[PDB]
């Protein structure tokens, strides 16, 4: 996709992450598991809810066919009426189908962007205290406990804190 | 070999598919179908108000009072009118109905009439009013449109026939009248005694006249003669004047417009069932909260917007990746 | 602790808001409103050319010459025509005007007439022409449409009335004529002496005739009689022939189409003010360079495109972030 | 937003940068201050000016209602006329409103992209002579004077030049 | 100084340009033009079926049988009809054609007629049928529309003329008739002997009558008289009855609708050439697989969709960068 | 462009790469040359082919003018017919022109995204065994033969393999 994360460098999804659209899987001495990122999930949910309302609401100003009858001596008028009602019908079908297609494209790319941005947020926080594996994971140059994993997931990782511990690991 | 946090995304067992401009048939974790494609196959009450079911009668058959339409002699307020494509019971006495499609269009915005006896038949004291035809027979005897009066010779004379009605009813009133076009001169003489006759009708805004046309025509319902009907809407407090030396088919009644609003004539061969809807189509009633439907373009009531689409599915979740 | 360069973006104190598909009510640093919502509330000259202000007169009242419309007997070129919803001064002598809406539509593309005296009244030497009615009275005496001639009996006789006019005017010419439909036989006899009369009109392309209809009708402006007007456009170098044995209301004048172009009839109760515009609406004049407006759909002149929108604001700057 | 810079890793805007949409703030021994990046600002300005013209120009081919009248015996024709004029009015309102919404979305994301691309341009130039702080700033592994800051802002930073000075700083 | 892999993209010598919302005149490596702008400038056969080329004849001239249109007396199935803007050969005897535009509209869905001799001229044994006019002359002598019969006095008498035809042809049939409107009373007497004449026509659904109008009119093709034509579609197994005491212009033939389908009347001054197309426009034939064209809005056949665009070019490749 | 690669950090195109939209140029002791990346080229080709079909197919539900005639006493009806046929013509011209413009915008950005994602894929694979020059090229901290270049181009570079060889080069 446009942002290269979904079915990209992060090759697949997680059946095991049931509580959100985007999030984490951690692995340490204490164990492993999944956790949704609530902030980014909610922000995307809000946008998507806005999108669907927008697409619907903009096509509430839509043409309606009204039943009229014409004599056998009013065939041109009858044809004009039919061409008009059909014409608007075609225009509105076009508007609906196109809008759904274009916006579906954008919805998939929005989710891709949200995953990439979350990844980048964590990356830019961990810096060189981790190795970027290239698969969506960061491998720590230090032991990172549950409280340590919890700090990353809510953006309170103390890099100035683990700075010296990791450089020794990274170099030795 | 060290610790890891990974960033990832949800997947599930959804098989929901969507299309994009760049790709088709994409599986997504969540999607929202916004197109109603179902209906209950029935004609229903619309907000508890039943339609007017004409059955085998046409609009003309109803309003003129074709004797086959006697169940319709007094009808309550309706939400839409059901008419067949080719109703059997219309002009029993063959002929034509001027500006008929205009009259049907009027009915799209009328939800009730009060039929008012504007020109009681018994006041035509100088003319015979019992005139009928085998083409409109009832129980084997000649009869006639219930709402109309066929004036004929009385005592071998047909004096100038004049009737007038001031619309004091409190609403606009639909009034129909006709002119009889005989097959031959003997028919004209037996019925009216007079020749070179006319039918004149006048309101403040309408001035419409007619001379009957005698001519041999193909038989319809057994007759080469015809009756040609016309109509007007008589404004509140306006008067309609009828004047004729022969060939007038007078109204006995007018139809006061007693309720107005959005209605319509639905073309259908079907019958009313004991069901309730907010949205009726000729194919059946719709019950949905979805914004679009593809059921039929000709709907009555509080409906979704119609499109020709076979599908409208919005992706809401992300690409569902194994 | 070392030196820094940072990349960043502008912010300001803008409170300008825009909408997107994904988000509503977004504050942006710069935006462009592309919708005109204002007008000056006045009816104005359009490029220095004033409209034709009919006042209490209808199109028919003007062209026939209802005496209440005498200020309109000669009018200069106009940019649009102002007509009230229900003008008081139309057919002073009651009746009807055939194909009237078609005539008004013609006027959308006409910006001036030259009224030409095609059939001077004094040339009807075998008929009386001073005929008038209390329904068109002037200073307490019977009068008549200024542009028309009511031919009546002269010396107790009404010979065949024939008038003809070859359109040598250099443009297409609008010509109106009428037929008088009396209330009764005594009126017919007093006015025309003849019975079974007719009015015939013929050009190279038009052949239209009439037999007057005598009939009692509701009184309008005091009369049960009626005058029924018709019109034609006479082509350059074509001739119109009038022929009648009674009941003809002849034109004295024709209206040569002297200027053509986009115009229109604006329905308004208001009056012309001393102002200038390039774009006039029934609500008031628009002065803008914006591409859209939401003022009224029925505009005349060089106007923006109309939409129903309450707002059209394009973001030009970025999201304004504290 | 889609590109993660505006109200993203660069958390807020600069009231103090009044002469352009995107740019710099530098800090050294000689002092500090704001400067717009003229090149990227102008390129975005040109695109945005093109956008607005496009949206306007494509809706100059728009329906106009013409005033016509109908008799009391031409109600179907009157209704046909009304349905037609209203129908086109609804179509054009839809086209205008949708176009503005979709393009507003794209305009905000365009600016986000322009900020991200400018950031990346500077990043890819400074390389490891700076630390990426994660907030839009780069902290130098050397003293960077006014002439030095000026080289970065117009893409003439000499990395091959500061290469050795910074590695010693970066390691010591 | 070490080894390198670089990522890059294609460039070529393409000069193909496209537009975007953000930028205009962008050079791309590959593009797809989706707009056909060319045609062959010729009128052609449509799928091997030639059009009906009226030449100088109008639809009316053809169907009535104006003698200048004799090449059209029997014509095979057509794919479209070519008619000039102002064909010279129409109503040689001047007059009018009621509901003419409706008749032309019918022809949009008709691809062939079989002309059937429904009322053979020789069966009018009580009337003269050799009547003609210098306005429809052939080789210096008076003649008349080939498909019509001008009934006149025989032996100084004009008995009631009655003709009838039951449509047993197996399809709906187009039938035209007329009424002659003389210039004067001497013409009426010389031709018909009778006064106060009429023409009546009746089917199961149509009842249309006429009284001829005598009146002096401007000369057209030398005549102040007129013939007014009307038409009907006679349903299968229905009968048409003509009855007249004078002034009837009877059909001798009916046009059975022998093939139906999408056709049309193309307005063109040009002539058919020996070429073949699937898509014909008034400007020339289109041969393309492109989805859009900008040639002309009025096309017949299997055509691309028309747009007003000067260009429609889709980028397929990327920005072409030096 | 939106993704910053095409006419961006990768400053120009390659006339010498004739067999695909995106790809490689390598340089080593054995020589140099161009090669298209077949996988990403094919994926973009498939999308673009889908796009053009979509734009065409959605505008097959388009209004057609039908030839009708009107009398000199049917001018309002004639005008109604003309306003209708012209009105739909304007709507469909608008739909076609807008769709082509919007989708052209997206097509150029799609190609930009595809180039950026390919670059990132290679980057995330080579890691610190290469220097990122900032121009689309990676310079190896080791000799990389033809078989070595071939591994990168199909994503089989052995980083765990060259890990030690490069760090010595990178540090010495
Ligand atoms: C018809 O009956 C009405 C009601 O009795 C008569 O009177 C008025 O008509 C006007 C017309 O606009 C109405 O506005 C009033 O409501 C009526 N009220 C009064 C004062 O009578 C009318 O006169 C009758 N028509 C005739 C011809 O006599
Ligand atoms: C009406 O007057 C005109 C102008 O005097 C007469 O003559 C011509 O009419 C034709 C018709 O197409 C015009 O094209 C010419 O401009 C006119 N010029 C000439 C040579 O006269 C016409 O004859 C008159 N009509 C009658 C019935 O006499
Ligand atoms: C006209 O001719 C037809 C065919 O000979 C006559 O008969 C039938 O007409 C009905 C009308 O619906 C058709 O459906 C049948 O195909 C016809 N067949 C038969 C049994 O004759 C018809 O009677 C004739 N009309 C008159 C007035 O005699
Ligand atoms: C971040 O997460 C930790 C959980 O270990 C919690 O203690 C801390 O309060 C969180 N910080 C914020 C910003 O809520
Ligand atoms: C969509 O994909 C499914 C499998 O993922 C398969 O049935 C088929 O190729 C596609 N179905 C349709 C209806 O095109
Ligand atoms: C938009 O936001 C402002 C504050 O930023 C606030 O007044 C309100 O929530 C919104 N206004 C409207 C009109 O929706
Ligand atoms: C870059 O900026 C410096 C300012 O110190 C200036 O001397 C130099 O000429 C600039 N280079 C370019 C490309 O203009
Ligand atoms: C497009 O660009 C070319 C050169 O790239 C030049 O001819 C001109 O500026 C533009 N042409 C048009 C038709 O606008
Ligand atoms: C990758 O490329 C090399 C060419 O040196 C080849 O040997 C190997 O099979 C390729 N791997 C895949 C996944 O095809």
């Amino acid at each position: 996709g446009l942002f290269g994360a979904i079915a990209g460098f992060i090759e697949g999804g997680w059946q095991g992450m049931v509580d959100g659209w985007y999030g984490y899987h951690h692995s340490n001495d204490q164990g492993s598991g999944y956790a949704a990122d609530k902030e980014s999930t909610q922000k995307a949910f809000d946008g998507i809810t806005n999108k669907v309302n927008s697409v619907i609401e903009k096509m509430n100003t839509q043409f309606e066919a009204v039943g009229k009858e014409f004599s056998n001596l009013e065939r041109r008028l009858e044809n004009l009426n039919k061409k008009m009602e059909d014409g608007f019908l075609d225009v509105w079908t076009y508007n609906a189908e196109l809008l759904v297609l274009m916006e579906n494209e954008r919805t998939l790319d929005f989710h891709d962007s949200n995953v990439k941005n979350l990844y980048d947020k964590v990356r830019m926080q961990l810096r060189d205290n981790v190795k970027e594996l290239g698969n969506g994971c960061f491998e720590f140059y230090h032991k990172c406990d549950d409280e340590c994993m919890n700090s990353v997931k809510n953006g309170t990782y103390d890099y100035p804190k683990y700075e010296e511990e990791s450089k020794l690991n990274r170099n030795e | 070999p060290g610790d890891q946090i990974c960033i990832g995304y949800h997947a599930n067992n959804s098989t929901e598919k969507v299309d994009t401009i760049l790709e088709r048939n994409v599986t997504v974790t969540h999607a929202k179908d916004i197109l109603e494609k179902t209906h209950n196959g029935k004609l229903c009450k619309l907000n508890g108000i039943p339609p007017l079911e004409l059955g085998d009668c046409s609009i003309a058959g109803w309003l003129l009072g074709n004797p086959e339409c006697d169940r319709l002699l007094s009808v309550p307020e309706w939400s839409y009118i059901m008419e067949k494509e080719n109703p059997r019971d219309g002009l029993c006495y063959p002929g034509s109905f001027n500006d008929y499609e205009e009259l049907k269009h009027l009915l799209s915005s009328v939800k009730h009439f009060e039929k008012v006896k504007i020109l009681p038949k018994d006041r035509w004291t100088q003319h015979t009013t019992t005139g009928g035809s085998r083409a409109c027979a009832v129980s084997g005897n000649p009869s006639f449109f219930r709402n109309m009066v066929w004036l004929t010779e009385k005592g071998s004379n047909y004096p100038v026939a004049k009737g007038s009605y001031n619309n004091t009813s409190g609403e606009q009133m639909l009034i129909i009248w006709g002119v009889h076009h005989p097959n031959d001169e003997t028919e004209q003489r037996t019925l009216y005694q007079n020749v070179g006759t006319y039918v004149s009708v006048g309101t403040s805004t309408l001035n419409k006249r007619s001379t009957p046309e005698i001519a041999t025509r193909p038989k319809v319902n057994g007759l080469g003669s015809r009756m040609e009907f016309s109509w007007t809407l008589l404004d509140m407090w306006d008067t309609i004047n009828f004047e004729s030396t022969g060939n007038l088919i007078a109204p006995e009644y007018g139809f006061k417009i007693s309720k107005r609003g959005s209605s319509g004539i639905m073309k259908t061969e079907g019958t009313l069932e004991n069901c309730e809807t907010k949205c009726q189509t000729p194919l059946g009633a719709i019950n949905t909260t979805l914004p679009f439907h593809n059921v039929h373009p000709l709907t009555i009531g509080e409906c979704p917007k119609y499109v020709k689409s076979e599908k409208l599915v919005l992706a809401t979740g992300l690409r569902n990746v194994p």
